[PDB]
């Protein structure tokens, strides 16, 4: 109350000086249970690429993608995530990936 | 259409014709005010910032801009209160009405308290609680309310000290301590106070005691059958509850971010980029909590303007009988009765209104033996024949005499003076 | 998806294409858990404002905790519509308001201790009505009153050029 | 603590410029709330939205201090003109409006100065010692209903006398005191007494 009154003495009366929150207790991550590792290397490490005008789709599902292999490799010179992060990448479920 | 200001209606006027009323009518008129508003309280930081510490240090760079919201709602919140206080707790002690009712035949059961009811409420608190009327969410996002000092059944009880404390004791209890008056009394007192002579209620007690029970009556019928009445205190809350449901809908904009939900933007971004969308939802956030605010200070300035109203209509038309014209109902003001409602007080405006009237051949004066001969109070009136003096508000004639006329000056002075015997006792 | 709050089951039928759902504010209310097929309702776990009634330090420095609109199992206790009052004691005996709390319910500090009590309107006084009894004072007294009325602010005048651009 | 009312405008004055100063050390987002820090560490066309963003939040700031200054200075004029009123009816004049000038019966009022306000002494009436008495709507002489000029019918016992209503002062029932009206057969509560005639 003196703190957030900032006065040294304060006058009889009600005052409002913080709020009250419960804390949580546990911890909980919840994920769908998948094994298989996304082909990723198919797809880098594809020995032939598409003509730009003929860019290659593929589709990556139901399956775990370990990004950090990425983007914690030294092998790419250009790695830019626009609307995400790519450290956040390991901690977000994605509908349906394409590549 | 072109809209009608009214019936057309032209009065019969002319130089020697005056109409005095014949007979009257009690009316029981209803006035509602505002008193108080919802006693609500924000969080700002978990409106704002629901249970995120990076978002909340993030808010803590704008100041007290935060602090200061608060401030005002509590300011808001004392406000109310106060305004309750000010309205109803006028009477310095709790009066009791004794248990006969012998009021000279007047019926106060359906404004008194019931004595079985769960919370003291006469009838028609109870048809006024009845008559006026998604909190989960507003409750999520750090908003609450606040209950009000006086529970209703206070204000009920509050109520019923001043409408006994009235009844019993007529206006006496507002100025000093309550002096007990039959109510008879009381209402030949008020008679008088409008300009009509006491008699007139003695002789029409019965009548006007009926006249007063049926307006009651009506009033019931009016309450219990049309609830838009109530309209007044029902806007009020519906005003508050569409400022909460804006305030919690604000909470869906982006205003200019990726994503209008916090944790979305925690969990996609990096401090880098997450502290810029954050700082966009702060202001947006921020903007919309002073806008409601602001508005909520306007409508507590509002609030306030009808609290200080009701207060002074509870001191000028309960505790006494009041003399501005329209300030207690349409007529001359009799009486009033108080009852509480949902943040809120309804008056009962007891008036006098004339209801038959005749056509009379008046004169200012009457010149008797050279001198000029005036009413000492009243209205010198002829039924086509002998002249009379009569009260201005009731047609009572009466012989003239020396005691009901005063003389001041003569006969060529005044203009339109006429001729007549003015009787010695 | 991340957040924080109490997880329940619900009673929601979502469709097999819906993962969570929302509420009027556009925040997640419900979702379906990724392992089992269930929809669990959420619900932000309790919280409220806190107030601290103190009697002044001028005379006191002991205090009593309002924890607004929560229950005392969730939180010398009190139960009062206000919330959960901890530090003072509940006295049948009514006072005049002092400190006000709410819902009829006010502290004050009394012997020493801070106490919460319901609020008395006025001592009670039946009048001795009769149909053929008046009561006339037999003497006056003359009462001045004082009223004090504000009238004015301070003039305040803010140079914002200077303000916002020193 | 008796001038609160006008201390405590004060006070909420005080602390709108208390708070509008504090708001000059927010950076409202930017990156310092020193302005000539801004200025000589970021180049120009960043500095420039760093110091717009300074100028919305002090902006913001200001509009948030006048309007609160506007809706407390019309609060003070609405205070003002029940002041004005008051003097009006109440010094200038001898109101009969309830608890307008003071509890009880108003009978005049004294103005005096005050910082920032007005202070009334309202001198009024208040009855004190009270008696009761059996009472009577009229009293009926030769068939004939007597009512009160000015004043109400009281009996200590024995005597009928009409006494004003205010303060106790009996006087015998004369033709002076009491007008005739009808007869009584009418008034429900009628009593029998002797109208003294001088
Ligand atoms: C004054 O008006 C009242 C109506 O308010 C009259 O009372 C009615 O009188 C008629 C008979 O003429 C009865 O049938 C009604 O039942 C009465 N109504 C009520 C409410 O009592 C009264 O007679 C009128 N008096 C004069 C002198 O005109
Ligand atoms: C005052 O009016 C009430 C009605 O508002 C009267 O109560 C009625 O009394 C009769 C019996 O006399 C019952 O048959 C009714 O059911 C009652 N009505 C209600 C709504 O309860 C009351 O009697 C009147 N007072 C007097 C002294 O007659
Ligand atoms: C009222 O009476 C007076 C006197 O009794 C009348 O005054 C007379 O008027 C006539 C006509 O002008 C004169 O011839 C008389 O000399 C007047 N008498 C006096 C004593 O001055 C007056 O006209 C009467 N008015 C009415 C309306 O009847
Ligand atoms: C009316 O009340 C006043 C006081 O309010 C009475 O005056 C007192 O009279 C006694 C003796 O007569 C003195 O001892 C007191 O000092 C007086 N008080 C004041 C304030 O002057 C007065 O006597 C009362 N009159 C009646 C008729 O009861
Ligand atoms: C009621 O008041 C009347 C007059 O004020 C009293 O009558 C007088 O009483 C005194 C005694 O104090 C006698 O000396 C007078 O002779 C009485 N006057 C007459 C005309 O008889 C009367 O006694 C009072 N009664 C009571 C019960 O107090
Ligand atoms: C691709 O090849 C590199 C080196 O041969 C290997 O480190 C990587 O794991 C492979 N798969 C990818 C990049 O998905
Ligand atoms: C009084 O006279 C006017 C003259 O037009 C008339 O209209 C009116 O009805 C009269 N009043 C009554 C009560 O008859
Ligand atoms: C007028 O009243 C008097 C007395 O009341 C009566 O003698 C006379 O006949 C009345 N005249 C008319 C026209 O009513
Ligand atoms: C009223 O006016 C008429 C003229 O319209 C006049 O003849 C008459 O004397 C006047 N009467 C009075 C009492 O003024
Ligand atoms: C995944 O979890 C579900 C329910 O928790 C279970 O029925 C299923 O067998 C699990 N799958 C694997 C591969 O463990
Ligand atoms: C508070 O708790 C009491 C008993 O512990 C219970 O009766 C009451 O319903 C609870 N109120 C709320 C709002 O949870
Ligand atoms: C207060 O009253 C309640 C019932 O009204 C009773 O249960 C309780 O024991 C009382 N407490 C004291 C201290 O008298
Ligand atoms: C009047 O009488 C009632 C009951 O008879 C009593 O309670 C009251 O105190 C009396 N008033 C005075 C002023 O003596
Ligand atoms: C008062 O009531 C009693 C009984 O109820 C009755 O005898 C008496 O005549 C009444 N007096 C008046 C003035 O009404
Ligand atoms: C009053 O006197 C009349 C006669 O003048 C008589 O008829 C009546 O009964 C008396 N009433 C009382 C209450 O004495």
């Amino acid at each position: 109350t003196k703190c957030t009154l900032k006065s040294f003495t304060v006058e009889k009366g009600i005052y409002q000086t913080s709020n009250f929150r419960v804390q949580p207790t546990e911890s909980i991550v919840r994920f769908p249970n998948i094994t298989n590792l996304c082909p990723f290397g198919e797809v880098f490490n594809a020995t032939r690429f598409a003509s730009v005008y003929a860019w290659n789709r593929k589709r990556i599902s139901n399956c775990v993608a370990d990004y950090s292999v990425l983007y914690n490799s030294a092998s790419f010179s250009t790695f830019k995530c626009y609307g995400v992060s790519p450290t956040k990448l390991n901690d977000l479920c994605f509908t349906n990936v394409y590549a | 259409y072109t809209m009608s200001l009214g019936a057309e209606n032209s009065v019969a006027y002319s130089n020697n014709s005056i109409a005095i009323p014949t007979n009257f009518t009690i009316s029981v008129t209803t006035e509602i005010l505002p008193v108080s508003m919802t006693k609500t309280s924000v969080d700002c930081t978990m409106y704002i910032c629901g249970d995120s510490t990076e978002c909340s240090n993030l808010l803590l760079q704008y100041g007290s801009f935060c602090t200061q919201l608060n401030r005002a709602l509590t300011g808001i919140a004392v406000e109310q209160d106060k305004n309750t206080q000010e309205v109803f707790a006028q009477v310095k002690q709790i009066y009791k009405t004794p248990p006969i009712k012998d009021f000279g035949g007047f019926n106060f059961s359906q404004i008194l308290p019931d004595p079985s009811k769960p919370s003291k409420r006469s009838f028609i608190e109870d048809l006024l609680f009845n008559k006026v009327t998604l909190i989960c969410a507003q409750k999520f996002n750090g908003l609450t309310v606040l209950p009000p000092l006086l529970t209703d059944e206070m204000i009920a009880q509050y109520t019923s000290a001043l409408l006994a404390g009235t009844i019993t004791s007529g206006w006496t209890f507002g100025a000093g301590a309550a002096l007990q008056i039959p109510f008879a009394m009381q209402m030949a007192y008020r008679f008088n106070g409008i300009g009509v002579t006491q008699n007139v209620l003695y002789e029409n007690q019965k009548l006007i005691a009926n006249q007063f029970n049926s307006a009651i009556g009506k009033i019931q019928d009016s309450l219990s059958s049309t609830a838009s009445a109530l309209g007044k205190l029902q806007d009020v809350v519906n005003q508050n509850a569409q400022a909460l449901n804006t305030l919690v809908k604000q909470l869906s904009s982006n205003f200019g971010a990726i994503s209008s939900v916090l944790n979305d933007i925690l969990s996609r971004l990096d401090p880098p980029e997450a502290e810029v969308q954050i700082d966009r939802l702060i202001t947006g956030r921020l903007q919309s909590l002073q806008t409601y605010v602001t508005q909520q200070l306007i409508r507590a300035a509002e609030i306030r303007a009808s609290a200080n109203l009701a207060a002074t209509k509870m001191s000028e038309c309960v505790l006494g009988q009041s003399k501005r014209v329209d300030f207690c109902g349409k007529g001359y003001h009799l009486m009033s009765f108080p009852q509480s409602a949902p943040h809120g007080v309804v008056f009962l405006h007891v008036t006098y209104v004339p209801a038959q009237e005749k056509n009379f051949t008046t004169a200012p004066a009457i010149c008797h033996d050279g001198k000029a001969h005036f009413p000492r109070e009243g209205v010198f009136v002829s039924n086509g024949t002998h002249w009379f003096v009569t009260q201005r508000n009731f047609y009572e004639p009466q012989i003239i005499t020396t005691d009901n006329t005063f003389v001041s000056g003569n006969c060529d002075v005044v203009i339109g003076i006429v001729n007549n015997t003015v009787y010695d006792p | 998806l991340t957040g924080t709050g109490v997880l329940t089951e619900s009673n929601k039928k979502f469709l097999p294409f819906q993962q969570f759902g929302r509420d009027i504010a556009d925040t997640t209310d419900a979702v379906r858990d990724p392992q089992t097929l269930e929809i669990l309702d959420i619900t932000p776990c309790s919280f409220g404002g806190v107030s601290v009634i103190t009697p002044g330090t001028n005379t006191s420095n002991q205090v009593a905790v309002l924890y607004q609109d929560v229950n005392c199992t969730e939180v010398n206790v009190f139960q009062t519509r206000a919330g959960c009052l901890i530090g003072a004691e509940h006295v049948n005996n009514s006072y005049e308001c002092d400190i006000p709390i709410g819902a009829g319910i006010c502290a004050s500090y009394q012997t020493q201790s801070i106490i919460a009590y319901t609020m008395s309107l006025g001592a009670e006084n039946s009048v001795a009505y009769s149909n053929n009894s008046i009561a006339i004072p037999t003497n006056f007294t003359i009462s001045v009153t004082t009223e004090i009325l504000p009238v004015s602010m301070t003039k305040t005048s803010v140079d914002c050029t200077m303000y916002i651009c020193g």
